[PDB]
Protein backbone atom coordinates (compact mmCIF):
# COMPACT_ATOMS: atom_id res chain seq x y z
CA UNK A 1 0.00 0.00 0.00
CA UNK A 2 1.33 3.13 1.72
CA UNK A 3 3.37 0.92 3.57
CA UNK A 4 6.48 1.74 5.31
CA UNK A 5 6.29 5.54 4.27
CA UNK A 6 6.16 7.34 7.74
CA UNK A 7 3.83 10.63 8.32
CA UNK A 8 6.30 12.52 10.02
CA UNK A 9 9.28 11.68 7.92
CA UNK A 10 9.55 10.13 4.31
CA UNK A 11 6.49 12.01 3.49
CA UNK A 12 7.17 14.89 4.80
CA UNK A 13 11.40 14.65 3.50
CA UNK A 14 12.37 14.99 6.88
CA UNK A 15 15.38 12.11 8.06
CA UNK A 16 15.33 10.67 11.22
CA UNK A 17 18.83 11.45 13.06
CA UNK A 18 20.76 7.76 12.53
CA UNK A 19 19.04 6.94 9.16
CA UNK A 20 22.08 7.93 7.41
CA UNK A 21 24.10 5.34 8.83
CA UNK A 22 21.47 2.39 7.76
CA UNK A 23 22.17 3.42 4.42
CA UNK A 24 25.75 4.10 4.17
CA UNK A 25 26.07 0.91 4.80
CA UNK A 26 24.25 -0.42 1.68
CA UNK A 27 27.78 -0.08 0.28
CA UNK B 1 17.67 -2.59 24.03
CA UNK B 2 21.21 -2.26 25.25
CA UNK B 3 23.70 0.65 24.59
CA UNK B 4 20.82 2.03 21.82
CA UNK B 5 18.68 5.67 22.14
CA UNK B 6 15.48 7.07 22.77
CA UNK B 7 13.24 6.78 19.58
CA UNK B 8 12.07 10.17 18.19
CA UNK B 9 8.38 10.76 18.11
CA UNK B 10 6.61 8.84 14.61
CA UNK B 11 10.14 7.06 14.28
CA UNK B 12 8.69 3.87 14.36
CA UNK B 13 5.17 4.11 13.31
CA UNK B 14 4.53 0.28 13.20
CA UNK B 15 6.02 -1.04 16.75
CA UNK B 16 3.09 -2.17 19.00
CA UNK B 17 3.05 -3.01 22.31
CA UNK B 18 1.78 -6.62 23.93
CA UNK B 19 0.01 -5.91 27.21
CA UNK B 20 -1.00 -8.19 29.59
CA UNK B 21 -4.54 -7.67 30.57
CA UNK B 22 -3.97 -8.98 34.33
CA UNK B 23 -1.31 -8.64 35.65
CA UNK B 24 -1.36 -5.10 33.65
CA UNK B 25 2.27 -5.75 31.86
CA UNK B 26 4.11 -5.65 28.80
CA UNK B 27 4.38 -9.09 27.09
CA UNK B 28 6.59 -8.13 24.60
CA UNK B 29 7.15 -5.75 21.09
CA UNK B 30 5.21 -6.60 18.03
CA UNK B 31 4.29 -4.73 14.80
CA UNK B 32 1.81 -3.59 12.36
CA UNK B 33 1.49 -4.48 8.97
CA UNK B 34 -1.93 -3.98 8.01
CA UNK B 35 -4.99 -2.35 9.71
CA UNK B 36 -6.05 -5.49 11.22
CA UNK B 37 -2.53 -7.45 11.45
CA UNK B 38 -0.07 -7.48 14.11
CA UNK B 39 3.57 -9.51 13.44
CA UNK B 40 4.78 -10.98 16.78
CA UNK B 41 6.90 -14.16 17.84
CA UNK B 42 5.38 -17.07 18.64
CA UNK B 43 6.96 -17.64 21.79
CA UNK B 44 5.43 -14.52 22.98
CA UNK B 45 2.01 -16.81 22.98
CA UNK B 46 2.97 -20.00 23.71
CA UNK B 47 5.87 -21.25 25.43
CA UNK B 48 5.36 -24.86 27.79
CA UNK B 49 8.64 -24.54 29.90
CA UNK B 50 7.53 -21.41 31.53
CA UNK B 51 4.00 -22.57 31.09
CA UNK B 52 3.33 -19.75 28.63
CA UNK B 53 0.19 -20.34 26.99
CA UNK B 54 -1.58 -16.80 26.11
CA UNK B 55 -5.00 -16.82 24.43
CA UNK B 56 -6.81 -13.75 22.88
CA UNK B 57 -8.69 -12.94 25.36
CA UNK B 58 -5.49 -12.66 27.75
CA UNK B 59 -4.20 -9.92 25.75
CA UNK B 60 -4.26 -6.30 24.91
CA UNK B 61 -2.12 -4.86 21.60
CA UNK B 62 -1.03 -1.06 22.11
CA UNK B 63 -0.18 1.03 19.12
CA UNK B 64 1.34 4.55 18.65
CA UNK B 65 3.01 4.42 21.66
CA UNK B 66 6.35 6.10 22.76
CA UNK B 67 6.22 5.56 26.31
CA UNK B 68 6.64 2.54 27.98
CA UNK B 69 4.19 3.15 31.46
CA UNK B 70 2.03 6.26 30.87
CA UNK B 71 -1.39 5.75 28.61
CA UNK B 72 -1.30 7.87 26.00
CA UNK B 73 -4.27 9.89 25.54
CA UNK B 74 -5.16 10.44 21.88
CA UNK B 75 -2.09 9.12 20.05
CA UNK B 76 -2.50 5.71 21.15
CA UNK B 77 -4.77 2.98 20.15
CA UNK B 78 -5.70 -0.17 22.18
CA UNK B 79 -7.16 -3.25 20.67
CA UNK B 80 -8.47 -6.67 20.89
CA UNK B 81 -7.56 -9.61 19.33
CA UNK B 82 -9.86 -11.62 16.88
CA UNK B 83 -7.47 -14.16 17.34
CA UNK B 84 -4.14 -15.79 17.25
CA UNK B 85 -2.27 -17.73 14.14
CA UNK B 86 0.66 -19.59 15.41
CA UNK B 87 3.11 -21.16 13.20
CA UNK B 88 2.38 -24.54 12.83
CA UNK B 89 5.79 -26.01 13.15
CA UNK B 90 7.36 -23.39 15.32
CA UNK B 91 10.22 -25.33 17.28
CA UNK B 92 9.63 -24.37 21.02
CA UNK B 93 10.99 -27.38 22.19
CA UNK B 94 14.77 -27.39 21.01
CA UNK B 95 15.37 -24.01 19.61
CA UNK B 96 12.59 -21.29 18.81
CA UNK B 97 12.89 -22.68 14.87
CA UNK B 98 9.80 -20.79 13.03
CA UNK B 99 9.60 -18.11 16.02
CA UNK B 100 6.30 -16.25 14.00
CA UNK B 101 2.73 -15.73 15.18
CA UNK B 102 0.10 -13.33 13.99
CA UNK B 103 -2.86 -11.77 15.39
CA UNK B 104 -6.09 -10.22 13.55
CA UNK B 105 -7.54 -7.37 15.02
CA UNK B 106 -10.77 -7.37 15.91
CA UNK B 107 -11.56 -4.23 14.04
CA UNK B 108 -9.49 -2.39 12.01
CA UNK B 109 -6.94 0.50 13.04
CA UNK B 110 -6.95 4.26 11.58
CA UNK B 111 -3.29 4.96 10.72
CA UNK B 112 -2.11 8.58 11.95
CA UNK B 113 0.63 10.29 12.40
CA UNK B 114 1.95 7.95 14.98
CA UNK B 115 0.36 4.49 13.73
CA UNK B 116 1.53 3.43 10.28
CA UNK B 117 2.03 -0.32 8.73
CA UNK B 118 5.62 -1.80 7.99
CA UNK B 119 6.67 -3.18 4.61
CA UNK B 120 6.93 -7.22 4.31
CA UNK B 121 9.79 -7.52 2.08
CA UNK B 122 9.72 -9.37 -1.74
CA UNK B 123 11.98 -11.66 -2.96
CA UNK B 124 14.51 -9.30 -4.38
CA UNK B 125 14.62 -6.53 -1.78
CA UNK B 126 15.40 -9.25 0.71
CA UNK B 127 18.11 -10.73 -1.95
CA UNK B 128 19.55 -7.16 -2.10
CA UNK B 129 19.45 -6.20 1.49
CA UNK B 130 19.92 -9.11 4.05
CA UNK B 131 23.85 -9.42 3.26
CA UNK B 132 26.56 -9.17 6.12
CA UNK B 133 28.09 -5.99 6.78
CA UNK B 134 24.24 -4.14 6.41
CA UNK B 135 22.87 -2.46 9.32
CA UNK B 136 19.45 -2.81 10.29
CA UNK B 137 17.69 -1.19 13.27
CA UNK B 138 15.76 -2.50 16.31
CA UNK B 139 13.38 -1.21 18.70
CA UNK B 140 11.22 -2.37 22.23
CA UNK B 141 10.76 -1.54 25.39
CA UNK B 142 12.88 -4.21 26.97
CA UNK B 143 15.75 -3.90 29.15
CA UNK B 144 18.38 -2.05 28.94
CA UNK B 145 20.91 -4.09 30.85
CA UNK B 146 21.52 -7.85 30.72
CA UNK B 147 16.65 -1.65 33.57
CA UNK B 148 13.28 -0.66 31.55
CA UNK B 149 13.41 2.34 29.90
CA UNK B 150 10.92 5.38 30.01
CA UNK B 151 10.46 5.28 26.20
CA UNK B 152 11.12 3.37 23.40
CA UNK B 153 14.87 2.47 22.49
CA UNK B 154 16.66 2.13 18.72
CA UNK B 155 19.81 0.51 18.57
CA UNK B 156 21.35 -0.20 14.54
CA UNK B 157 23.17 -3.54 14.54
CA UNK B 158 25.13 -5.03 11.42
CA UNK B 159 23.96 -8.16 9.97
CA UNK B 160 26.93 -10.45 10.80
CA UNK B 161 28.03 -13.82 8.17
CA UNK B 162 26.12 -17.27 9.20
CA UNK B 163 29.50 -19.15 10.15
CA UNK B 164 30.32 -16.44 12.87
CA UNK B 165 26.56 -16.74 13.71
CA UNK B 166 26.93 -20.39 14.52
CA UNK B 167 30.21 -20.50 16.00
CA UNK B 168 29.00 -18.07 19.01
CA UNK B 169 26.81 -20.62 20.50
CA UNK B 170 25.37 -24.26 21.05
CA UNK B 171 22.32 -23.82 20.02
CA UNK B 172 21.42 -25.07 16.62
CA UNK B 173 21.10 -22.30 13.88
CA UNK B 174 18.35 -23.00 10.99
CA UNK B 175 17.79 -21.10 7.67
CA UNK B 176 14.41 -19.61 9.39
CA UNK B 177 17.17 -17.31 11.48
CA UNK B 178 19.69 -14.51 11.02
CA UNK B 179 21.54 -12.60 14.04
CA UNK B 180 23.08 -9.29 14.28
CA UNK B 181 25.26 -7.42 16.40
CA UNK B 182 28.99 -5.72 16.09
CA UNK B 183 32.51 -7.81 16.83
CA UNK B 184 34.22 -7.62 20.02
CA UNK B 185 36.65 -6.29 17.51
CA UNK B 186 35.01 -3.65 16.16
CA UNK B 187 34.26 -2.33 19.24
CA UNK B 188 30.68 -0.73 19.15
CA UNK B 189 28.07 -1.56 21.22
CA UNK B 190 24.15 -3.17 21.16
CA UNK B 191 22.28 -6.01 21.05
CA UNK B 192 17.91 -6.10 22.02
CA UNK B 193 17.26 -7.75 25.19
CA UNK B 194 14.33 -9.44 27.45
CA UNK B 195 11.24 -7.56 27.00
CA UNK B 196 12.35 -6.77 22.93
CA UNK B 197 10.96 -10.14 21.73
CA UNK B 198 8.60 -10.08 18.95
CA UNK B 199 9.35 -6.39 18.12
CA UNK B 200 10.95 -5.91 14.30
CA UNK B 201 14.16 -5.68 12.63
CA UNK B 202 13.98 -3.52 9.97
CA UNK B 203 15.94 -1.84 6.79
CA UNK B 204 15.20 0.76 4.76
CA UNK B 205 15.05 0.00 1.07
CA UNK B 206 17.87 2.56 -0.85
CA UNK B 207 15.44 1.82 -4.12
CA UNK B 208 12.03 3.36 -3.36
CA UNK B 209 12.56 4.39 0.65
CA UNK B 210 10.25 2.43 2.07
CA UNK B 211 10.79 0.42 5.43
CA UNK B 212 10.55 -3.46 5.56
CA UNK B 213 10.82 -5.34 8.33
CA UNK B 214 13.36 -8.40 7.59
CA UNK B 215 13.25 -10.26 11.52
CA UNK B 216 11.46 -10.47 14.86
CA UNK B 217 13.35 -10.36 18.08
CA UNK B 218 13.78 -13.93 19.41
CA UNK B 219 16.58 -15.25 20.97
CA UNK B 220 19.61 -14.65 22.88
CA UNK B 221 22.36 -15.50 25.20
CA UNK B 222 22.97 -12.46 27.60
CA UNK B 223 22.82 -9.16 26.76
CA UNK B 224 25.47 -7.40 24.65
CA UNK B 225 27.59 -9.61 25.30
CA UNK B 226 31.13 -9.81 23.06
CA UNK B 227 31.41 -12.44 20.90
CA UNK B 228 27.75 -12.59 21.19
CA UNK B 229 24.48 -12.36 18.69
CA UNK B 230 21.07 -11.46 18.81
CA UNK B 231 18.78 -13.94 17.00
CA UNK B 232 15.74 -12.95 15.14
CA UNK B 233 13.23 -14.61 13.03
CA UNK B 234 13.89 -14.58 8.97
CA UNK B 235 10.86 -12.97 7.84
CA UNK B 236 11.34 -13.50 4.28
CA UNK B 237 11.69 -17.24 4.42
CA UNK B 238 8.20 -17.51 6.46
CA UNK B 239 6.19 -15.38 4.08
CA UNK B 240 4.05 -17.82 2.61
CA UNK B 241 3.02 -19.17 5.64
CA UNK B 242 1.94 -15.60 6.43
CA UNK B 243 0.72 -15.22 3.04
CA UNK B 244 -1.38 -18.29 2.91
CA UNK B 245 -3.11 -17.07 6.49
CA UNK B 246 -3.84 -13.17 5.86
CA UNK B 247 -5.41 -15.12 2.57
CA UNK B 248 -7.74 -17.83 3.95
CA UNK B 249 -8.15 -16.10 7.44
CA UNK B 250 -9.28 -12.25 6.73
CA UNK C 1 5.21 1.31 36.77
CA UNK C 2 2.06 1.18 34.35
CA UNK C 3 -0.07 3.80 34.49
CA UNK C 4 -3.80 2.67 34.57
CA UNK C 5 -5.91 2.18 31.28
CA UNK C 6 -9.47 3.15 30.39
CA UNK C 7 -12.18 0.55 31.46
CA UNK C 8 -13.63 -0.10 27.92
CA UNK C 9 -10.26 -1.94 27.05
CA UNK C 10 -11.14 -4.78 29.51
C1 LIG D 1 12.53 -11.69 24.48
O1 LIG D 1 12.22 -10.48 24.49
C2 LIG D 1 11.47 -12.31 25.45
N1 LIG D 1 10.63 -13.39 25.20
C3 LIG D 1 9.62 -13.91 26.06
C4 LIG D 1 9.70 -13.10 27.15
S1 LIG D 1 10.95 -11.87 27.11
C5 LIG D 1 13.93 -12.24 24.37
C6 LIG D 1 14.88 -11.50 23.44
C7 LIG D 1 16.29 -11.86 23.83
C8 LIG D 1 17.26 -11.18 22.89
N2 LIG D 1 18.63 -11.50 23.25
C9 LIG D 1 19.71 -11.00 22.62
N3 LIG D 1 19.34 -10.25 21.54
N4 LIG D 1 20.77 -10.55 23.35
N5 LIG D 1 14.07 -13.70 24.48
C10 LIG D 1 13.92 -15.01 25.10
O2 LIG D 1 14.08 -14.74 26.38
C11 LIG D 1 13.80 -16.32 24.57
C12 LIG D 1 12.58 -16.82 25.26
C13 LIG D 1 13.06 -18.35 25.48
N6 LIG D 1 14.25 -18.00 26.25
C14 LIG D 1 15.14 -19.00 26.85
C15 LIG D 1 16.62 -18.56 26.98
C16 LIG D 1 17.20 -17.63 25.95
N7 LIG D 1 18.08 -16.55 26.45
C17 LIG D 1 18.04 -18.72 25.09
C18 LIG D 1 17.35 -19.76 24.16
C19 LIG D 1 17.28 -21.02 24.82
C20 LIG D 1 16.72 -22.12 24.13
C21 LIG D 1 16.13 -22.01 22.87
C22 LIG D 1 16.22 -20.75 22.24
C23 LIG D 1 16.79 -19.62 22.89
C24 LIG D 1 16.16 -16.81 25.19
O3 LIG D 1 16.63 -15.92 24.41
N8 LIG D 1 14.88 -17.03 25.37
NA1 LIG E 1 28.11 -23.64 17.57
NA1 LIG F 1 27.57 -9.02 21.24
Amino acid sequence: ADCGLRPLFEKKSLEDKTERELLESYI
Amino acid sequence: IVEGSDAEIGMSPWQVMLFRKSPQELLCGASLISDRWVLTAAHCLLYPPWDKNFTENDLLVRIGKHSRTRYERNIEKISMLEKIYIHPRYNWRENLDRDIALMKLKKPVAFSDYIHPVCLPDRETAASLLQAGYKGRVTGWGNLKEGQPSVLQVVNLPIVERPVCKDSTRIRITDNMFCAGYKPDEGKRGDACEGDSGGPFVMKSPFNNRWYQMGIVSWGEGCDRDGKYGFYTHVFRLKKWIQKVIDQFG
Amino acid sequence: DFEEIPEEYL
